[PDB]
């Protein structure tokens, strides 16, 4: 799939107890942040409207690509789980 | 307080760790969600 | 001169500068510093909640860090007055202290809520937290078996 990046999480979504874990995603440099969140929903079940992703202390806006943030192979994003609406 | 969100679940299950066996047995009667969170094999050991 | 500090950015946008050793009461933040001098985003903690977190950590600045019987009557007097806030604020204080992993702040906050359940009927807990009774009459009998 081109690249593999890492997302470290700290949330309680699986069973109800907060916990740390790093997950691996297969990505393209062209992939949009929406697509990255959709791939997080596939393995984690968290809806995209409840995900916020951060790279190097910068909040990643949806309609942009990973190359726009220069998110390369084996880069690490941060997943913060937030409230619905 | 009675919603079935991940926020309500993280809070009350964090709270249920500080409840004794007596206060847990009275929380199971509040609502259907509390009954389910109070009946997990981690609060009774 | 000054001392190393870190900036935290609430979900609302407000940025809070906190002394590092006070911030390292949060193990979640302590690990980030162990591994850009822009603020660290906390998109799950709004400004009011983060304001009260910093307040709690500043007051417990000089405190040194069980699996026994449960006690909830041992909240220091300052924390009890500080935790006289609405239910929603307490619920968000447990969320923030859990995410930031501040054991002391999560302990007093959950014990505060636990004290609003102690000695109350299930009906009294419902009135306290405005929880509706989603039980059917037959379901409320099986629970009481």
């Amino acid at each position: 799939s081109g690249m593999q990046i890492f997302v470290k999480t700290r949330h309680s979504y699986k069973h109800g107890l907060i916990e740390n874990s790093t997950i691996t995603l297969e990505v393209e440099p062209s992939d949009t942040i929406e697509n990255v969140k959709a791939k997080i929903q596939d393995k984690e079940g968290i809806p995209p409207d409840q995900q916020v992703l951060i790279f190097s202390r910068k909040r990643l806006e949806d309609g942009r690509t990973l190359s726009d943030y220069n998110i390369q192979k084996e880069s690490t994003l941060r997943l913060v789980l937030v409230f619905g609406r | 307080a009675g919603d079935e969100s991940w926020m309500q679940r993280e809070v009350w299950m964090s709270v249920f760790r500080y409840l004794s066996r007596r206060e847990l047995c009275e929380c199971m009667r509040v609502c259907k969600t509390w009954y389910k969170w109070c009946c997990d094999k981690r609060l009774w050991t | 001169g000054a001392m190393p500090s870190i900036k935290l950015q609430s979900s609302d946008g407000e940025i809070f500068e906190v002394d590092v050793e006070i911030a390292k009461q949060s193990v979640t933040i302590k690990t980030m510093l162990e591994d850009d001098d822009d603020p660290v985003p906390l998109p799950n903690v709004n400004a009011a909640i983060l304001k009260k977190v910093i307040q709690w950590c500043t007051h417990h600045k000089d405190d040194p860090p069980e699996n026994k019987e449960k006690r909830t009557d041992d909240i220091p007097v300052w924390d009890q007055e500080f935790l006289k806030v609405d239910q929603g604020t307490l619920f968000e204080l447990i969320l923030a202290a859990n995410y930031l992993d501040i054991k002391g702040l999560l302990d007093v906050t959950c014990k505060t809520v636990a004290n609003m359940i102690k000695g109350k009927t299930p009906e009294e807990i419902r009135k306290t937290f405005n929880i509706k009774n989603d039980f059917t009459e037959e379901e409320e009998a099986q629970v009481r078996k």
